[PDB]
């Protein structure tokens, strides 16, 4: 049931790209997508729309003393930039 | 005693925070009063009965020294 709630919920039309590259014309693929794909989705189930949200970054520290093990690693991070803001680049 | 060759630990996992993001004082007055009077629970019992021993023969002490000094004889 849960997994049908998460394929009802979340395989919806508008979100969701279908992409190619090779060698093949634009209108072969807008076609068979037309003869395929007309009719999977578009509309939620009473409008529970699925939205994101800017979390926060917190900065801390977990550390696993695990003293068998050949080799340590360590992962250190700072804040990420976004997406669209150049700063990415 | 150099840093790293001290012991053996597996099972493990610390989390942390950083100093930022908590605050100062977390229930200062709330956590910290009662912290300091179960502290003062557990030592007072077997602290005081010294201190008040010699309080109370430094008292009899002083009490010795000024009727064994100040006399008051029959004569």
């Amino acid at each position: 049931a849960d997994l049908t709630e998460y394929l009802s919920r979340h395989y919806k039309a508008p979100r969701m790209v279908l992409a190619a590259a090779g060698g093949l014309e634009h209108r072969q693929l807008l076609d068979l997508a037309q003869k395929h794909f007309s009719g999977l989705s578009g509309t939620y189930d009473e409008d529970a729309v699925p939205t994101l949200t800017p979390c926060r970054f917190t900065g801390s520290e977990i550390r696993h003393r695990e003293d068998g093990l050949p080799l340590a690693h360590v992962a250190i991070a700072v804040e990420g930039p976004g997406w669209a803001n150049p700063d990415n680049v | 005693r150099q840093f790293g060759h001290l012991t053996r630990v597996r099972h493990v996992i610390t989390y942390s925070l950083s100093p930022f993001e908590q605050r100062a004082f977390p229930h200062y007055f709330s956590k910290g009063i009662p912290n300091v009077l179960r502290r003062t629970r557990a030592c007072i019992l077997r602290v005081a009965p010294p201190f008040v021993v010699f309080y109370l023969v430094y008292t009899w002490g002083t009490q010795e020294f000024e009727k064994s000094k100040r006399k008051n004889p029959a004569a």
